[PDB]
């Protein structure tokens, strides 16, 4: 009943920890809660729509009041109806939820297949024996890159080179 | 290192036949933690 | 009701006299052992006192605080507190490690930014070197100890077995042993770190007795405390005894009475 | 990377959910204003009723 | 519910609250006003207790609330040294308990053959400084089945309601409540006893022993889970999860001040999202394993967060 609607939810909010950040998302959550529970409020509140005509009109002996409003509560039955335009407006704001959603959901189902392609490739070429470095030259010429730039500049040391490759010196 | 490096371990280096007194063991023996502080911000009771 | 709670109350002076009784004497006995080592490492400190003289050697601040981590040792805690406070006026920014947790809250409260190194756990052990040895080791690089041109211990002097005087001293420290006017009635090496290694030894062998020194007026103050305790709580016993003693009476009257009105119809 | 990606994939498409969930209780709620006052005019009617 | 010897005034507070209440319905109110007379006073309980046993006699289970017999007894003592009776032990002629006691087994858990129709008693002495030891004070809780002492200390300490629980006891039954509720408060009783002596300790200030004041710690959080504003009841299926939560322990942590904020809370999670498990604990009133885990996980969830 409205169990459904808060295990959706709450299910969102264990969601919403691994996308937080949206912070009147969740308070119009909170509300929706809230609301949910101030109409359920309301309806369990909810007396009955009219006197008892039966008993507590025949306890009133003195009559003007005991035709009147039992006649003025059957007269105002009509008590006027609920919007249902809001429906309609709101779920155009659905529409324009459900466009950019959709467009989300496939930009990273894309991205989820090329991830398994990128590590299916990094799996199926990747070096770890030898391979010459004209190889590593030839598949990122950044090496030749900056290298040349290296060479013009008169530098000869990479800095970081030293820092996981360190020097053998025995000075 | 440091002197204080060397009595400290010193201390705890001479109770590690064995038998020993008790006068002797609070000498080589400290079980206390400290708390810095720098502002109220402490970092917590680390062992001393 | 009026009787019962007045017995009551009279009762729960007396558990209160027993335990101060019970503390006062107990007091005694832990203020030995404090004393004990006290005499034995002053002894120790004498012969590199010795030195010290001869050599005439001399001498930002450091400011060390001793109190117990326990409490009903009288008003040691807070007199060692006042008294520091009167020399946070001599420096209203100097560095404080607090040695026990009752000094602590209240030199925390009166300056925080001060506080740069406080202990916990000592404050129920006695003076002993691996503790200051420890406290020593690290006191270098947090409070930059040897670079101060003072250091300087507050304690309480323990006069007697019966007083606690709160007390100051200054330590050597790695600077003034540099800059001493005199070190040079006796000799050493260059070769020799002698600024990092004396600063550090006396560091701690001054720290350690002043450690000693307060620990045992500490303990003395909790006799003093205590015996005062069982005196208030006697004057009370006597207060509530004669309220008791004259409340009985009332309760034996009325029901006097009442078996003269019965008796009377 | 891929773990990231695994989280977006499934808010993407739950989310909707649960925009539709909310948009519906406060449809209800527009519904209960007129029960409302079918309720509180049976109190007012009873009260009247009961000085009488 | 009897009244005796209160004003038509406070008594008339009274009945507004239980019709403001809607329970004045399936309540009696029994009157002998402080207007009433001494032998009408007197005669108010027994015949209190004439309407309850139609009840119990029906197979019908029905509860006599006798407030306050401090009054009745002054009533009979004044009623007794006009018939010229010689005066019993604070002016109550001994036979008073004579009277009392046979007013009071009224109150009977009857056999399956008159219908299981028990009226239940909650007798209410008013003591005046606490003074229990007063004659008819005395001889009532010798009479009762149990014992509810309350203490004005512990309602200006804002304990409120204010139990003196160390002499509060209920020598009967344990099906006298809920099996569910037996269960969680098992440890409830342990924890209150060792927080007992941990408060004495505790008390002079003198340094507690790490595990005393745990238990200092963990029996503060306790008491003010126990108190309650007046006029606002709790339903027993939603007062085993605020024991539960207590009792293992998930509240000892969570600080003094805000647990009066976190029970409301509580209480507003498990009616959004474990208020499946309450309705299992309305239904089956024992705690099963399940609904011990169910429970357990539900507390975490709140408790953390």
């Amino acid at each position: 009943a409205k169990s459904a609607a808060n295990k959706l939810d709450w299910a969102k909010v264990i969601s919403s920890l691994r996308i937080t950040g949206s912070t009147a998302t969740q308070l119009s959550s909170f509300k929706k809660r809230n609301d949910e529970a101030r109409r359920q409020l309301l309806e369990l509140q909810s007396q009955p729509t009219e006197v008892d005509f039966s008993h507590y009109r025949s306890v009133l002996k003195n009559t003007s009041v005991i035709d009147k409003i039992e006649s003025y509560v059957k007269q105002y039955k009509p008590v006027k109806i609920d919007a249902s335009k809001q429906l309609q407006v709101i779920e155009s704001f659905e529409k324009h939820a459900m466009t950019n959603a959709k467009e989300t959901e496939s930009l990273v189902s894309k991205e989820l297949k090329d991830l398994q392609s990128t590590l299916d490739n990094i799996q199926s070429a990747r070096p770890f024996d030898e391979l010459t470095v004209d190889d590593l030259t030839k598949i990122k010429p950044e090496i030749d890159a900056k290298v040349e730039e290296m060479v013009k500049k008169g530098k000869w040391d990479v800095p970081g080179y030293k820092d996981r490759f360190g020097n053998l010196n025995v000075m | 290192i440091s002197y204080a490096a060397y009595l400290n371990v010193a201390a705890q280096a001479i109770r590690s036949t064995e038998l020993q007194t008790a006068s002797v063991l609070n000498r080589s023996q400290t079980d206390a933690f400290y708390t810095q502080y720098k502002n109220a911000s402490e970092p917590t009771p680390i062992t001393k | 009701a009026t009787l019962k709670e007045v017995e009551m109350r009279l009762k729960s002076i007396k558990n209160i006299e027993k335990i101060t009784k019970t503390m006062k004497i107990v007091a005694s006995t832990r203020l030995s052992k404090a004393e004990k080592a006290k005499i034995s490492a002053k002894k120790m400190d004498e012969a590199e006192q010795l030195f010290y003289k001869n050599a005439e050697t001399k001498n930002k601040e450091l400011i060390v605080a001793i109190t117990s981590d326990k409490g009903l040792c009288g008003s040691i805690h807070s007199q060692l507190a006042k008294a520091v406070r009167r020399h946070l006026n001599d420096q209203p920014n100097a560095d404080i490690v607090t040695i026990g947790d009752k000094i602590k809250m209240q030199l925390l409260r009166t300056h925080p930014n001060n506080i740069k190194l406080s202990i916990n756990g000592i404050g129920k052990d006695a003076p002993t070197f691996q503790e200051s040895a420890l406290i020593a080791d690290k006191l270098l690089s947090v409070m930059k100890a040897g670079t101060y041109p003072k250091i300087s211990i507050f304690y309480n002097d323990p006069v007697s077995s019966l007083s606690f005087e709160p007390s100051e001293k200054p330590i050597f420290n790695a600077k003034t042993i540099e800059q001493s006017p005199s070190f040079g009635k006796f000799e050493i090496d260059t070769d020799a770190n002698v600024p990092r290694d004396l600063f550090e030894y006396t560091l701690a062998n001054q720290m350690l007795t002043a450690m000693a020194q307060g620990y045992a007026a500490e303990i003395s103050a909790r006799r003093n405390a205590m015996d005062n305790a069982s005196k208030n709580a006697g004057d009370m016993i006597n207060r509530y005894s004669i309220l008791y003693n004259r409340t009985r009476q009332a309760v034996i009257t009325n029901e006097l009475v009442d078996i003269i009105t019965g008796a009377s119809s | 990377r891929i773990d990231s990606v695994s989280q977006l994939q499934n808010v993407a498409e739950t989310t909707k959910v649960l925009f539709d969930v909310s948009k519906e209780t406060v449809e209800l709620e527009s519904e209960a204003f007129e029960l409302k006052q079918k309720v509180e005019l049976a109190h007012e009617a009873k009260a009247v009723l009961d000085s009488w | 519910y009897v009244a005796v010897g209160q004003k038509r005034s406070t008594v008339a507070q009274l009945v507004q609250t239980l019709e403001q209440h809607d329970a004045m319905k399936y309540s009696i109110i029994v009157a002998a006003t402080a207007s009433e007379a001494a032998p009408l006073q007197y005669l108010a309980p027994f015949t209190a207790a004439s309407i309850g046993e139609w009840f119990r006699d029906n197979g019908k289970h029905a509860l006599i609330v006798y407030d306050d017999l401090s009054k009745q007894a002054v009533a009979y003592r004044q009623l007794s040294l006009l018939l010229r009776r010689p005066p019993g032990r604070e002016a109550y002629p001994g036979d008073v308990f004579y009277l009392h006691s046979r007013l009071l087994e009224r109150a009977a858990k009857l056999s399956e053959k008159e219908g299981s129709g028990s009226l239940t008693a909650l007798p209410v002495i008013e003591t005046q400084g606490g003074d229990v030891s007063a004659y008819i004070p005395t001889n009532v809780i010798s009479i009762t089945d149990g014992q509810i002492f309350l203490e004005a200390e512990l309602f200006y300490k804002g304990i409120r309601p204010a139990i003196n629980v160390g002499l509060s006891v209920s020598r009967v039954g344990s099906a006298a409540q809920v099996k569910a509720l037996k269960q969680v408060a098992g440890s409830l009783k342990l924890f209150l006893a060792q927080y007992r002596e941990v408060a004495a300790f505790a008390q002079f200030g003198s340094d507690l022993d790490a595990s005393t004041k745990q238990t200092l710690v963990r029996g503060e959080r306790l008491t003010q889970l126990l108190k309650q504003n007046q006029y606002s009841p709790l339903a027993t299926e939603e007062q085993v999860p605020l024991i539960y939560a207590g009792v293992n322990g998930h509240l000892d942590g969570i600080e003094l001040s805000r647990i009066g904020e976190f029970e409301s809370s509580f209480l507003s999670y498990l009616k959004s999202n474990h208020n499946e498990l309450l309705t299992e604990i309305r239904e089956k009133g024992e705690l099963s394993k399940e609904l011990l885990a169910s429970l357990k996980s539900a507390t975490e969830s709140f408790v953390a967060t």
